DNA sequence: ATTTTGTAGCTACTTATACAAAATTCAGGAAAATTTTTCTGTATAATGGGAGCTGTCACGGATGCA
DNA sequence: TGCATCCGTGAAACAGAAAAATTTTCCTGAATTTTGTATAAGTAGCTACAAAAT
């Protein structure tokens, strides 16, 4: 790409020669072959990054990247969501605590999705004609106001 | 022109944007919910046409206490509530379109009314479901039947049923004269004719 | 004096079961297709770089010394 | 040997290649519904019926 790059720099600035500053872009393309799309993608695939901490500038007062966070969250979203858990556990868990199980077995509340119906039938006590329907039953039964009215403010 | 899947909601009780819609296409069938549960759809429409009231039961203040179904892959358009509320409060006709497309779901209840909750859990599911290839039906050689790809239990909530829609319908299908199958498909043969 | 209460009753009559294959879809595999990344060569001849900076200190060292 | 200096502190190449990758296809396979389907009773109904309270 390096070379491509280069060739498109020559080829570009013949088209500026004609066209000034080269505005031509997808004509550049006539004879760049390809959209501006990977000519721009180009221009910022052809980036030297940047120090983290080159200092700031209009000050020399400090660094860069110490405006910015890592790849973690902040306590306000961590908590809302904590919330969420329990909220629920026990909005749920005031129908049919056994069903409630499988609420979280067949889903999550825990650590599966999940745990196919199939597997989580005979998980509990063996069973094909006892899930789906209860499954519903619990949806439906915590749905519907009073009961899915809890989330549908902590909808998190 | 809003709209969803074949397996969806439009929404529940207690969610506010209950102005009156406009379901562009396909059925989007409102499953009025209940508190331990059994939804009836009751609501059930056409082009164009609306569904919803909810600015307009208890004021701008009813919470639609009927949870709602994206029946088939919906389609569905709604309105600002001004057009049903400002719009609707200029001449008559403006909300009498409003009106009478309330008195197509309304005209709706009607048509379940009598044919629904009749007596028997046969007569009943075919006094609508002439009714229904009326609605959705697909004509074709036999005669107007439906095609929509369906349960043999969303069924049973025509009746409160268990096994009727796989068993009593074969009779139809077949022991009795009166519809046809493609793995999920309704050829009703007729009107009335055999069968009646 | 019918009517509601009955009792002694069924039959119809309808869930319920459980299975059940049939669907019916889904996922993964497998390619295979192909796009992108690598690799390699290049023949006149070519044989030391860039910079500058030039205003405290201290100390301990400073070995280095004469 | 106290007395120099003197470390260094706190403040742009390419064409030719290939081979990778990858990636779209497939397919498939299975796994997984649904439905059919039985199934089996029991049944809760239901429908008359009967004597005895309007």
């Amino acid at each position: 790409l390096y070379e491509t790059i280069s060739r498109i720099k020559k080829t570009t600035k013949l088209l500026s020669q004609e066209m000034g500053r080269k505005p031509t872009e997808e004509e550049i393309a006539t004879r760049m072959e390809m959209t501006i799309e990977k000519l721009r993608f180009i221009a910022k695939s052809a980036q030297l990054p940047i120090s983290l901490e080159t200092p700031i500038g209009k000050e020399e007062d400090s660094r860069l990247g110490d405006f910015i966070e890592s790849d973690g969250e902040t306590p306000e979203d961590q908590v809302s969501k904590n919330l969420l858990r329990e909220d629920l556990e026990k909005v749920l868990d005031s129908l049919s605590p056994r069903e409630r199980d499988v609420l979280r077995l067949r889903y999550g509340l825990d650590d599966g999705r999940m745990k196919t119906l199939e597997e989580i039938g005979q998980i509990f006590n063996v069973t094909r004609e006892r899930i789906r329907q209860i499954e519903a039953k619990a949806l439906r039964k915590l749905r519907h106001p009073n009961r899915n009215s809890v989330l549908k403010e902590y909808i998190r | 022109v809003e709209t969803f899947e074949r397996n969806k909601t439009i929404f529940f009780p207690g969610d506010p944007a209950e102005r009156v819609y406009f379901l562009l296409k396909g059925a989007v069938k409102l499953s009025r919910v209940y508190e331990a549960g059994e939804e009836i759809t009751v609501a059930l429409l056409r082009e164009n046409s609306v569904f919803g009231v909810l600015s307009l039961l208890t004021g701008n203040k009813s919470d639609r206490f009927y949870h709602a179904v994206a029946f088939t892959p919906v389609e569905l358009l709604s309105a600002p509530i001004e057009q049903v509320e400002q719009a609707l409060k200029e001449n008559p006709e403006l909300s009498m379109l409003m009106l009478r497309g309330l008195s197509s779901r309304i005209l709706q209840t009607e048509m379940m009314i009598e044919t629904l909750a009749h007596r028997d859990m046969g007569s009943r599911l075919v006094s609508f479901l002439l009714i229904l290839c009326r609605d959705f039906g697909v004509p074709c050689a036999d005669g107007i039947t439906i095609d929509l790809k369906l349960s043999h239990q969303a069924i049973a909530e025509a009746i409160g049923s268990t096994r009727v829609t796989v068993t009593r319908l074969l009779g139809d299908l077949r022991e009795k004269k009166m519809i046809s199958i493609h793995k999920k498909k309704i050829t009703v043969h007729k009107p009335v004719t055999l069968s009646r």
